[PDB]
RNA sequence: AGAGGUGAAAUUCUUAGACCGCACCAAGACGAACUACAGCGAAGGCAUUCUUCAAGGAUACCUUCCUCAAUCAAGAACCAAAGUGUGGAGAUCGAAGAUGAUUAGAGACCAUUGUAGUCCACACUGCAAACGAUGACACCCAUGAAUUGGGGAUCUCUAUUCGCACGGGAAUAUCCUCAGCACACGCGAAAGCUUUGAGGUUACAGUCUCAGGGGGGAGUACGUUCGCAAGAGUGAAACUUAAAGAAAUUGACGGAAUGGCACCACAAGACGUGGAGCGUGCGGUUUAAUUUGACUCAACACG
């Protein structure tokens, strides 16, 4: 019926590509197009800060101007197992047109 | 209970790394017809390059660098090099959305009889006046990395020997030079040598390990 | 009766753990540089009666102990680190369970240096057990 | 003995669906020469709390409310 | 000495050593991160590197040619996934199948499996939400920051960083320009569209072509052409029906979210109401009559 978005929910325009090979979702499995799916990049810490105090008290060469190793990992997520995750929710329609993108 | 019958030995270095004897570890006891130095052999025992050499606070706390036993001395373990890495979450940081990232495989074979698979990284840098939002290298220009970026590795690493060639991996002399010829191309943010894994193994010929080792320190155990 | 090398006492003989944390469980694992061989192999589940709470944090906290409890007698103070996520195609993100063997250990009393993330990563993947609905 | 006797710092928040436990962050009561802090454990409370209440820990140096 | 897997389990694997940890070896698939509102391709589709073979667009040009063109019944080629044929391959996943759970029932959804298949060569099929649900060629059309190719100027904008060797170079900055994908008028039922039109249309005319004529029946029936088959193209009527449908609005509802608030709500939890003794009220069965209202909260010690 009625249209929801000029971009049909894809980073893809008409007379663009047309295929976009399909990835696996993160927590589910759902294939849904590299271009659809919503991605996060994450940089995560090891350890909670509480947990730092402890190891990093601990070790003789790490935590002083030297710090942890973290966790890299992009996210790829279905759109269903996004909304329900909350890393994406529903918007009021003045606002769904809004994009972050990088910016500090 | 196991740990009766488990011996200990420590596993040597080759000399042009600092400290030498990096490592402890175990093999049961000769017990008959087997043999513990024939299990001993081949076992790749690994390294952070910072505890390795005393070197490094300031860049290198970041390279895995492993050996293998090839000999068994007394108590001692030699090696030799194995491969040399680049810590999974350090490589993981350098990405950067926005920028390209060119990666190449080089095959060298050292005048010591060994070919070694050599895995670089460049990526690519926003310029200083860069008002555009990308840094996206032209492929002609990729291309031209990989040609230079495969000539020094063959012409530098394949008229050395591994001894010369390890401590042109380990101090990093190569990824200096690599960036030093390749930044006039693209400019480049980090170019660097992800993975060196040593492939093929000339032969067994003791006095080339012993040379290699030079004076081995004492293992009491 | 503590079996080590042979060291001035009060130095420390390092050795590698293996902390390998599903959603299903927990193992915490010590090996030698290598990894050839083993001291300590205690999972998560082996302090735990029931499936539920296999994975659980405090599950962990339990088997990192006697992780020291072996090494101590195994003469290894100090431990590198490796910890890994269930695995290359299916999760990547690490299990409820690490980070309380870590704790367990550090808190009991070992030294610690040089974690690294061990989880295999799939530069190309087979495909997913999901299916292409995904798991629903 | 068991009892390792510390301080609520604050209440670092209601915690829990019905309205009951609580979220607080616990200073080790003892003290000692070698003044022995965690510094400081995150608790979950059963029941009314304050703020200098005195929480003597029978299971420590447990990491609390984390997971959920 | 457990492992796996789940909401919790169990089917399954384990002292004949699984899970786990190192280094390898074998096979088949695959090309992560970089990866974008990016590029290329007529569409379908296309992601490692090196060599290699024919092409394709854009741009540059005071080359050549001189109407050779636009769109198209019939006709031809190509067409994702699944399918089909003969050989190969057989790692992962996995229609059918088997097993354990879940359930009132539940081969379903979930879990351990597993055949065809998924992959490749050579043939067929031509059946997509094959979508931008938007035919092709041409013209006119305002604005702001961007982006991918090529070119030009700076050598009023001229400037930055790198330094025989694939290099009198590479990238950037300012400005222009052609060509590509995109983020004011007017029109529109509205949603919305906009030099990438759904604009320039009752003030109706630039050209060619395809399809539609209330909803069903029905893409069915018969006929016929094509196909190994599955099926594809072409395609009615009898009969039935007063609406079906589109956009938008205000309510209502949600096992959607987001702030809150309630002891007729919960917590923590005090006192007994539930089923005998007995006060009536109601229902019932009874009898001439058991007069009758009011049946969730807002009916029943109430009239």
């Amino acid at each position: 019926m009625t249209t929801k978005r000029r971009n049909h929910g894809r980073s893809k325009p008409a007379h663009s590509r047309g295929r976009v090979k399909p990835i696996h979702c993160f927590n589910c499995g759902r294939l849904t197009p590299k271009d659809k799916a919503v991605g996060r990049f994450v940089v995560r810490r090891m350890l909670d800060a509480a947990s730092a105090r402890d190891v990093a008290e601990a070790s003789p060469v790490y935590g002083a101007n030297f710090p942890m190793p973290k966790l890299y990992m992009k996210q790829r997520f279905c759109i269903a197992c996004a909304i329900h995750s909350r890393t994406v929710r529903a918007r009021p329609v003045g606002n769904r047109k809004i994009r972050y993108t990088k910016k500090v | 209970e196991t740990m009766a019958r488990k011996e200990w030995y420590d596993v040597v270095a080759p000399a042009n790394f600092e400290k030498r004897q990096f490592a402890k570890t175990i093999c049961n006891k000769t017990q008959g017809t087997r043999i513990a130095a024939d299990v001993l052999r081949g076992r790749v025992f690994e390294a952070n390059l910072a505890d390795l050499n005393q070197s490094a606070g300031e860049e290198e706390a970041y390279r895995k660098v492993r050996f293998t036993v090839q000999e068994v001395q007394g108590r001692n373990l030699l090696t030799q090099f194995h491969s040399m890495e680049v810590t999974t979450d350090k490589m993981a940081s350098l990405l950067r959305k926005w920028c390209t990232t060119m990666e190449t495989t080089v095959e060298v074979k050292t005048a010591d009889g060994y070919t070694m698979r050599l895995f670089v990284v460049a990526f690519t840098k926003p310029q200083a006046n860069q008002q555009s939002r990308n840094c996206y290298a032209k492929q002609r220009l990729v291309k031209w990395l990989r040609m230079r970026i495969t000539k020094m590795i063959k012409r530098r690493l394949s008229k050395v020997q591994i001894k010369e060639a390890v401590s042109l991996l380990t101090r990093n002399v190569l990824s200096d030079a690599l960036v030093r010829r390749c930044n006039p191309i693209l400019p480049l943010r980090e170019l660097r040598i992800r993975k060196v894994r040593v492939v093929r193994t000339p032969k067994f010929d003791a006095q080339a390990l012993l040379s290699a080792h030079g004076t081995i320190p004492a293992s009491v155990e | 009766k503590a079996y080590g090398p042979n060291v001035k006492k009060g130095d420390l003989v390092y050795g590698v753990v293996h902390i390998f944390a599903s959603f299903n469980d927990t193992f915490v694992h010590v090996t030698d540089m290598s990894g050839r061989e083993t001291y300590v192999k205690v999972t998560g589940g082996m302090k735990v009666k029931a499936d539920r709470d296999e994975s659980s944090p405090y599950a962990a906290m339990m088997a990192a102990q006697d992780v020291v409890a072996r090494c101590k007698e195994c003469g290894i103070n100090a431990l590198h680190v490796k910890m890994r996520a269930v695995g290359g195609v299916r999760t990547k993100s690490p299990g409820p369970g690490a980070q309380a063997a870590l704790r367990a250990l550090a808190r009991a009393g070992m030294k610690i240096g040089r974690i690294e993330d061990v989880t295999p990563i799939p530069t190309d993947s087979t495909r997913r057990k999901g299916s292409r609905r995904g798991r629903r | 003995d068991q009892a390792q006797v510390g301080l609520i710092i604050k209440v670092l928040g209601r915690t829990g669906s019905r309205g009951n436990v609580t979220q607080v962050r616990v200073r080790l009561m003892a003290e000692a020469g070698s003044p022995d802090y965690n510094r400081t454990i995150v608790r979950n409370v059963k029941g009314p709390c304050k703020e200098n209440d005195m929480l003597s820990l029978m299971e420590t140096e447990r990491e609390a409310r984390r997971l959920k």
